[PDB]
């Protein structure tokens, strides 16, 4: 319960994320169950990599976060300088500032 | 008198520490398919968005 | 810790103490006498001979019995007939040496028969338990027919494993898949004890033949030696790993011998206050079902049968596989030894009783 | 808590093992789920070993199967969880009885045999 309280939003999305994480460990027969999720978390613990993979799983499981972000991202481009420091993106054009 | 013949004992039953093996809950074929369908679908959607 | 009382128990307990004590003293005296008059050679030779005899036992007669398998095989005190509980709830009896039935009694128990014991007073009023969840005394007649039941004794809630008769004849102990083991009043057919001393069921009992100490073998692997008089214990669970499906004493109160699911028969409780095992014995490849001894009447010889398709025999000083007994085709769930002689009667999943001569 | 008449109940590890075996059999078509199918298997002789659900309520609807097994000398357990058993079988719906059937040429013969042995050990 304590564990859930601190890091875990404990929704459907969170559960999904957790599942994904466990799969990425390796787990075959649907790894391990969740009474309150706590057990699952405990099981994961040995694998040790928890909250990063929800900061990916919400970007995929829908892209609503992505949409929000859009409403950007800069690479080490040609002639950065590196005094120049801006790069947006939008689908009709790769708008660089 | 030193060991009494009156009383009936009910001593402490020592509970052995059982190792909680969290059960491999399995999935139905259908369930598995659904899982695969949905994750893949989500990925596809992401790709589309992150390309449209 | 948590100590109430009852009057019947008190009345009996004193009697038990007296009886146990006198008998115990007698036994001790006998033992003393034995050491005093023994010699290295002749006794040793005799022992060797006995061992040889045990080894060169072979399967004499395998008489089938019942639809389902034969839970219990118990030879009479007289040693003439054997009683064979099968899982159906029927306890046929057979003239041991020929091994032919007397009667059938399906309408006795409905559940799986547990153990059958014979009454130690030659006057044959055998007891038998079941998963049925009640024990039944049976006044046995050779002539009249077969068996007539005397009294039923509802004490346990869950299915029973094993009853024994306390060597007096005035008490019948019964242990069950419920947490307790319960000692009964032979005459009035009413309870006294209930030792809630195991986290799972008491799978087996065994009285010490002097009448002082009862080992309760639990499904927990906690073999508890209860002074019945005191309600106080001198235990080691540090024997077994799996469940203790049987326990039985060398009649010479000297030893307890617990047979296991782990298969290792552990023979302990000794003059030794440290309580260390003179040995653990590797009994059967799969599990051990029954353990017996036979120094009532003759010499002390461990004998056990298992879910391995083998009975075997062990020297009560060495503890060694003195000889395997191929004979059963399938599992062997129970066994008894002829008090006087070399003549084992054992039964099981082959669904036959079998003699060894 | 589980039923007394549901006996022999497995232990945890043992239960897990049995479920794994069931799953394997399901994949290899060497299993049959369902009280009635278990019964059929028993009748045939094809049942290697029977798995029942302790948490069948009303337990009575199983408690012929054990008898049958006894009368056919097929080992048997109850596991605790009918949901779990169902899942193993490959059925979302909760299941009470299954039968791992016989077939000499199974990949999983050895595994099955192990489980059978374990079951037998439990019985007494």
């Amino acid at each position: 319960a304590k564990s859930t309280e601190n890091e875990i939003p404990n929704l459907i999305e969170k559960m999904v994320a957790k599942g994904l994480n466990d799969l990425v460990e390796q787990y075959k027969f649907r790894e391990t169950t969740h009474s309150k999720r706590e057990l699952d978390s405990g099981d994961d613990q040995p694998q040790s990599s928890e909250a990063k993979r929800t900061k990916f799983s919400n970007p995929a499981i829908p892209p609503v976060i992505d949409l929000e972000k859009i409403k950007k991202l800069m690479t080490v481009t040609k002639v950065s300088l590196p005094e120049g420091s801006f790069k947006r993106v939008k689908p009709q054009y790769d708008e660089i500032h | 008198e030193h060991p009494s013949i009156r009383y009936v004992a009910h001593p402490l039953p020592e509970k052995i520490n059982e190792a909680k093996v969290s059960i491999k809950a399995y999935l139905t074929q259908h369930e598995r398919k659904r899982l695969r369908r949905n994750r893949r679908k989500m990925a596809r959607e992401a790709r589309e968005i992150k390309i449209k | 810790f948590f100590t109430p009382a009852t009057s019947e128990l008190i009345f009996a307990r004193r009697f038990l103490i007296n009886y146990s004590l006198e008998r115990s003293r007698k036994r001790l005296q006998k033992e003393m006498e034995r050491h005093q008059k023994f010699n290295t050679r002749q006794e040793l030779l005799s022992r060797r001979t006995e061992l040889q005899r045990m080894a060169n036992l072979e399967l004499a007669g395998s008489q089938l019995v019942s639809t389902k398998p034969i839970s219990a095989v118990s030879l009479s005190t007289d040693d003439m007939v054997v009683a064979t509980g099968s899982w159906a709830g029927d306890l046929q009896v057979l003239n041991s040496q020929t091994l032919q039935p007397l009667t059938q009694k399906l309408d006795s128990h409905v559940g799986k028969i547990g153990a059958i014991d014979w009454h130690p007073d030659s006057n044959n009023q055998m007891i038998s338990c079941a998963e049925d969840g009640l024990i039944k005394n049976f006044q046995y007649s050779n002539e009249e027919g077969g068996l007539r039941l005397l009294g039923d004794l509802v004490g346990h809630e869950r299915r029973i494993s094993d009853v024994k008769y306390h060597p007096s004849g005035k008490f019948i102990g019964s242990a069950s898949h419920d947490m307790t083991w319960r000692l009964w009043d032979a005459s009035t057919h009413q309870e006294l004890l209930l030792q809630e001393g195991h986290d799972k069921g008491v799978f087996s009992l065994s009285f010490q033949c002097d009448g002082s100490l009862v080992c309760s073998g639990g499904m927990d692997s906690l073999s508890m030696l209860w002074d019945i008089r005191s309600g106080s214990k001198v235990m080691t669970l540090a024997g077994h790993s799996k469940p203790i499906y049987t326990v039985a004493w060398s009649p010479n109160g000297y030893q307890v011998a617990t047979g296991g699911g782990d298969g290792i028969i552990n023979v302990w409780d000794i003059r030794k206050r440290d309580e260390g095992q003179l040995n653990q014995i590797l009994a059967h490849r799969n599990i051990v079902t029954q353990v017996r001894f036979s120094k009532e009447d003759g010499g002390k010889k461990l004998v056990s049968c298992g879910y391995d398709n083998l009975i075997n025999v062990y020297s009560s000083d060495t503890w060694l596989k003195m000889g395997s007994l191929a004979g059963h085709t399938d599992k062997i769930i129970s066994l008894d030894i002829s008090n006087n002689s070399h003549f084992l009667v054992s039964g099981g999943w082959d669904r036959s009783i079998k003699l060894w001569n | 808590a589980p039923n007394p008449k549901a006996f022999p109940l497995a232990d945890a590890a043992l239960t897990q093992q049995i479920l794994d075996v069931v799953q394997q059999a399901a994949n290899l078509r060497q299993l049959k789920k369902g009280a009635n199918e278990a019964t059929k298997t028993l009748n045939r002789g094809i049942s290697e070993f029977i798995i029942m659900a302790a948490d069948c309520e009303p337990i009575e609807i199983l408690l012929h199967l054990p008898l049958l097994c006894e009368d056919k000398n097929v080992p048997y357990v109850f596991v605790p969880s009918r949901v779990a058993l169902g899942r193993a079988c490959g059925v979302s719906r909760p299941v009470i009885a299954a039968s791992i059937t016989t077939n000499d040429a199974s990949a999983i013969k050895t595994q099955i045999y192990a489980v059978k042995d374990k079951i037998e050990t439990l019985l007494i």
